[PDB]
């Protein structure tokens, strides 16, 4: 097990390298209303075994805590919920994997505005204090991600960089979250931590305004890059990918991240990416393999968003693993992604 | 070319060997995220690699930087990586290398 | 007259601030086959007077020299052609304007590959030596732009950042051009010079690979940014502009340039931008004014691409000035653009 | 508010005045490309401005950095500009200030 | 002179006032660790200062940067600080300043 | 009291500014064999009151722990000793001061060589765990200084920058110390921490090789600068100080520090300095006042080394406060030092 | 050691060879101005060297960086140089190296 | 000959590496009153041949121009003097060496004060225009050094960093000189140029305030470092050199330069250094060899100051070459210096 291997003092880039390539247990512990509320089966050790066998070395474990905690001032998190997150993490540690645990769909309380700041900070502190306390003994194969995609809600703002206000308050929240984690002491004082830009966007506005809490070298940047948008995400966007223009455009997105962070020693994880199923396997194969090798060439570790929904022709069909069958619903795509990542032997 | 590849043998033991590769950028533009490609000689297999990762496809070997060493500075900067191979008999060396699409001089 | 006022030594950013906002004499001296061959009238002093009056302080004067020069080794530029370029520049100097003179459609000889580098450098050297010598007498209101949009040929490559080879060779050509200009001495030793990225693209790949010749502090970056593509350039793209997403996306384009160059003391001119006419005046007004003020907030000076073609509903209809009768074909778009630029009084 | 604006009178001459404005960023995030907006009192007109440029639109006055001074550093950083006004009646100061959308404190 | 000092009154309440000072460096060399000196009218006493500290010796006033704002960048860089004074009589302002020994222009 | 004010998230430079100017309780808790063992009386609350009243806002409390701790593996520190340190700290907190507590004459065990590294790190961890745990509740007015003047042993090496090995290992120990402190959690995870260069030397060799543990922005550099050597430290050196040369040489020493650290946002405390008594009060007055104002002009906070020994004509006579009398032995030196520092009112 | 030296044979021709040497710094502190010292095997002479210079005293070799490659960055940074030798007997390599006084691991 | 080899676009550090190690023709063309007026014989090709043979690859040729020029506006330089300087330079080019030509003892007119700036810039411009024009055809083996040791006049200020005013004005003069050189065009637009800090001092104050004219990448910093002062330069100072402290102190002086300039890609030549004759050959041999190898380890090319005066026990006895005899007055010092430098074969 990699659960309790202690905490190294290596540069975060080395950790990101070992993380290698990851898979999200999406629409699960992040589902509003509980683990099985969004149509996934209860998660098993056998499922995670398959994820490791495929070539993934990181399990991102997104968790929505809203709905599982009491009121101010303590915001006590339900103990069964906490221990269930821990149980699933150990499925992965048994496989010698890295695990990332975050706060996910917390928009009902985590609001990046000056007017909400004081109260949100208080809640963030209590929430992270409890999570960090529960996982204190775990070594550096456990990575905390302070928040998911903190942003102003409101349809017209969905793909924007928000306001200077929002970006400033997000930076303040990341600091509050990191300090709360570190204040519990032990391995939490030295473990690696991921922090997002506003909306975890890699756009210039948000990556240029990111401030690393305490300038901490143990901090890793968290970005979500479902690129290119129309191919990867839009049920009505093109089902083709692979032209010289496509490749160059994807390279350029990564180059922005390489130049801002990676080449200056600031490590970066793409904690979510992937494509939906437009019944276009050959295109998704070309895209997945190129995404993987292009991202890896910029020092980036990509993590596939798998929400357990893989039906051809429907929106949000990012699922590639069949959890009920323990087989791959999109074997070619998965294999291509892994193949693109390469390896050291 | 303004990019030079040095392919050198650190050690060998008849059935295997250890290789060190140094890529030198003599041009004016830094290479931001280097990749290195060559044709794997017959009867050779990479067993493990450090300071880089690879994808072997057919006789094609594609090597990617490890992030912290991703930028090869202009005007003589270098980055290096190494690996072990298994081989049979004559230890051949790749005859050409491509770095980010650019054909190299072998030194 | 900003003809022979000498060459100040101020920060390149101050020059760019003074240039303020510009207008291109497009499809004129850049037109293949001569000044009137692409449907524009012979340029007159009266035309440029109107440009100044509208509030523009910079005339970009694109010139295609291919077709007006002899064979190797001297590549002698036709005296009559050179004299005509100078005559037009002086229409602007009389108005106390900045003038940018470039090499424009030189694609037939200016090729960014290792295989061509030796030939291209010899010609580039001879061409800039002659242009620099002819214009040596003019002060810092005359700016040289070394090349237009150097890139590998091929429609499939048009919106890409080229290969590493292409970007390396473009950097080599910029050095060659700058050195050729500087070597003529006198005012040309201290003149301000614009250099482009590959294709003059603002994409991360190309701006991150730009190398400033000799780190010369008198060098200004030249980018072309017809943003956003679908609205501004694509005859089949949307006709609407002005949502929160629109504003945010454009801001982020400029933020990439601010963070890479401007905030580090490297000045930047957007030498070409604009929108075509899709019978969408109100949208074009909203876009032009927002573009101007957004760009200016990142220290950028935008220059409108005017090719003298303004027919509603057709591609490439960037023209806003009516050269035949000295009125504006798009008065409102022009006024909005200028209004967004603002002023010091 | 973590952003403060100081609007101060450098000199006046009965029919006009010279103003200095200092923007101070006490927040954690640099302000990359500052813009400053306020409501212009009646009876006042900016005659010229330095280290910044402006757009007057109704009673709204929008000021933009001059590029070289575009970033207001976090944790106490400042940037400053100035301008001359002509005025009549009483010399009032603007009441509100917003910087890149954020409501400022008035020192 | 290539160093300009702006000394401006932010607000005044009969018995006291608030001052903002901006120092501008239009020369080629950054000022690394700035200090500002002047002679203060006798009817005035500094009660408190921010973004700087001072030594008052009779009417000689020596102001030193607060570390984070210690460098005044070349080619138009600025730094600013402020203070409150108590005063009687007519409010006057200093008319000459030196920064690190360089006599300034008062704007 | 400033004992329990909580911990701010401000830049370390602001903390250094508020620290303002300090006084060392030298040859006391740092004395080999006990508080009174080097001729100083037992420290009283009344003594520290005089320190504050003279205008010092920081008490540096050097402590030698060697001799008050058990053997491996626990290296348990005498609890009586620990409580005594805490008690003196509270004399200063009662006066609303900053307090710095270090490890001081630890050279018998703290050896910066690869061969000793594992054992030294083990002892450093245990020692800092105990000190940090004891003071966990104290707010940001309590600063830990990880080591004093770690360096290779030997009289011939005293004024050298050691070997690369020595400097590398010092950096490793600083990281070890900082991690040990932070791992105790609470205010220890967020408090400000000082770390020395090798020998706490300001020489270029050693400041150039300093690595900040985790790049942590809450870390402050600790330097000792008894400059200039001959006047300040050497009983056989000149008794005079005040020439343009003297002033310029001193400025330049501070300029090295400002340029390497302060101007880059890395805060610096000169934790020890001062002059000995060569029956040259006027010269010392001149030196002290200029030192204070020159250091402060570079954002540096100086702390006088006061070993309680003030006898004219003898070596090591840095004492300026008379502890038995509650009066100043060198009132003019003291007053000039304080005067040079200035203030905000 | 936290410093590793890779000594590799680029090419050999019986009476001479081409060597590539890569120094890798796995410690926390950058090596600012590297020098590398070792004992050459007997019956080997250095003919020329690039990307560095040397002083030879018997079999004692002291190599110095070429300025532009003087810093070996911490946490896995490398610098490299190469040289030709003439030799007789078996093509042996040095058994240890010292970088700025620090003993290296021979990889 | 290396006289007319044209000009490469290589990095300045490569140029400095090739210069390798140098020797000053001191107290010669720099001598007030003529070439032989300070005790040296008329320079011959034979002498220069011996300089090359010994292992030096650079001749620094200091020239005092004051005393050989008219008054404003033209400050015309005596052509006979100009050609004699050129003749000597060619003795060196015939030996395939580098040559540096400077302005030397110009203190009577070169005054670094605001009040003198306008007039001094006018003279500087006239002086460098003439020198540059005379040597315009020479390739990159000819290097111009803009000024020698510009500083405020006064014995008491000799070893200071001057005032901010002085350093600002020195930076203005360097730009004036560089612009004058470049404005003459041809090889002058691209050759490598050396510029001094105030007093050519390597102290923190002066190296920190150096501003590179136009950020020009072909500019090399010129420093004079007769270190350590007491041994190298002071006739009443120690005659011994070689302790661990001596070596560490020298290393540290070079470390400041390495860290400020060399490691950032800004190349540096120590244009003057050396030791006087205190009848201490063994010590000077130890010092000379260590100086060379330590300097070289930091990318620095040192150049010995030889004023042709080698008398033991006397001040200013830097001479090591016997010009009248074509032998070395200090063969062992010379050989150690060269041995310290090493080689590429
Ligand atoms: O059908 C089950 C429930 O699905 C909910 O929608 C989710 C999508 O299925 C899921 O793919 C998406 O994942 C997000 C991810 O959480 C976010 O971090 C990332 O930025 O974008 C991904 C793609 O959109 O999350 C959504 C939920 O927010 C339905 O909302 C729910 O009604 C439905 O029962
Ligand atoms: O393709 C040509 C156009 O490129 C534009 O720049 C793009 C950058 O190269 C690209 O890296 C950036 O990518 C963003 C992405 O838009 C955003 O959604 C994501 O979250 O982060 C990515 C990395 O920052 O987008 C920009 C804008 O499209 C030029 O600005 C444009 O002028 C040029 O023609
Ligand atoms: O109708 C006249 C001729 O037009 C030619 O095409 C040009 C467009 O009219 C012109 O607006 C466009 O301008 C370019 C600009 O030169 C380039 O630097 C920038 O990147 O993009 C602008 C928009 O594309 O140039 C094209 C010409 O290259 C027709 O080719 C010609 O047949 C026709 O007679
Ligand atoms: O008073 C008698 C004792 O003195 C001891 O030596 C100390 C000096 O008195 C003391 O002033 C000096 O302070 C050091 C400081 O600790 C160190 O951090 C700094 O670098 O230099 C200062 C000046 O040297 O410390 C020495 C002790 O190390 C004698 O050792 C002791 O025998 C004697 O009784
Ligand atoms: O030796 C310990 C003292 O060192 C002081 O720093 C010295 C720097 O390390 C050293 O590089 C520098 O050297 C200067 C030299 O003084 C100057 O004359 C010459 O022209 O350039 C050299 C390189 O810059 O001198 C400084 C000051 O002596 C520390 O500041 C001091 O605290 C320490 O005890
Ligand atoms: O030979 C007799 C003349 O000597 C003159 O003084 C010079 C010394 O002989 C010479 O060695 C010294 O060199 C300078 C060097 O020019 C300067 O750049 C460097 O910084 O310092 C060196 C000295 O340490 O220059 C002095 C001249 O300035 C006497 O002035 C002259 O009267 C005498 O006849």
């Amino acid at each position: 097990s990699t659960a309790f291997t202690g905490v190294r003092d290596v540069p975060a880039q080395q950790i990101v390298n070992e993380m290698k390539v990851g898979w999200n247990l999406g629409n699960t512990m992040d589902a509003i209303g509980g683990e099985t509320n969004w149509g996934n089966p209860m998660t098993t050790h056998a499922m995670i075994n398959k994820i490791k066998e495929a070539g993934f070395n990181t399990l991102r474990l997104p968790v929505t805590w809203d709905g599982h905690m009491g009121a101010a001032p303590e915001y006590t998190i339900d103990q069964t919920w906490m221990k269930r997150v821990e149980e699933i993490a150990n499925y992965a540690f048994d496989n010698d994997m890295y695990v990332i645990i975050n706060l996910h769909h917390e928009n009902e309380w985590l609001k990046p505005f000056y007017a909400n700041e004081a109260q949100v900070k208080a809640q963030l502190t209590k929430v992270w204090t409890q999570i960090a306390n529960n996982f204190k003994k775990y070594g550096d194969h456990l990575i905390f991600e302070t928040m998911n995609e903190p942003r102003p809600v409101g349809a017209s703002l969905q793909w924007t960089g928000g306001s200077y206000e929002n970006r400033e308050v997000v930076n303040r929240y990341n600091l509050t979250a990191v300090n709360a984690i570190r204040a519990t002491g032990g391995n939490n004082a030295t473990r690696y931590i991921m922090v997002p830009t506003l909306a975890a966007s890699a756009m210039s506005t948000t990556i240029n305004d990111l401030v690393i809490p305490n300038n901490d070298s143990k901090v890793i940047v968290s970005l979500h890059m479902y690129s290119p948008y129309f191919f990867a995400m839009d049920i009505n966007g093109t089902s083709s990918w692979g032209s010289d223009y496509d490749k160059s455009s994807l390279d350029s997105e990564f180059d922005a991240v390489y130049n801002k962070f990676v080449k200056n020693g600031r490590a970066v994880v793409i904690g979510e990416m992937g494509s939906i199923n437009k019944n276009n396997t050959a295109a998704r194969v070309t895209h997945a393999e190129y995404y993987a090798k292009s991202a890896k060439a910029r020092g980036l570790t990509p993590i596939w968003w798998d929400n357990g929904y893989s039906v051809a022709g429907k929106a949000e069909t990012f699922g590639i693993f069949n959890r009920s069958n323990l087989t791959w619903d999109a074997p070619e795509v998965m294999k291509a992604f892994i193949k693109g990542i390469g390896g050291s032997s | 070319s303004a990019v030079e590849v040095t392919y050198a043998i650190t050690n060998s033991w008849g059935s295997g060997a250890s290789v060190n590769v140094t890529i030198k950028n003599n041009g004016t533009t830094p290479i931001n995220g280097w990749t290195l490609k060559w044709t794997m000689p017959i009867n050779q297999t990479i067993t493990n690699m450090w300071s880089a990762s690879f994808v072997a496809s057919g006789t094609t070997l594609s090597v990617t930087n490890a992030g912290y060493n991703g930028t090869i500075a202009a005007n003589g900067g270098t980055q290096s990586f190494g690996f072990n191979i298994n081989y049979s008999g004559v230890l051949s060396k790749p005859t050409g290398f491509t770095v980010n699409g650019t054909e190299c001089t072998v030194k």
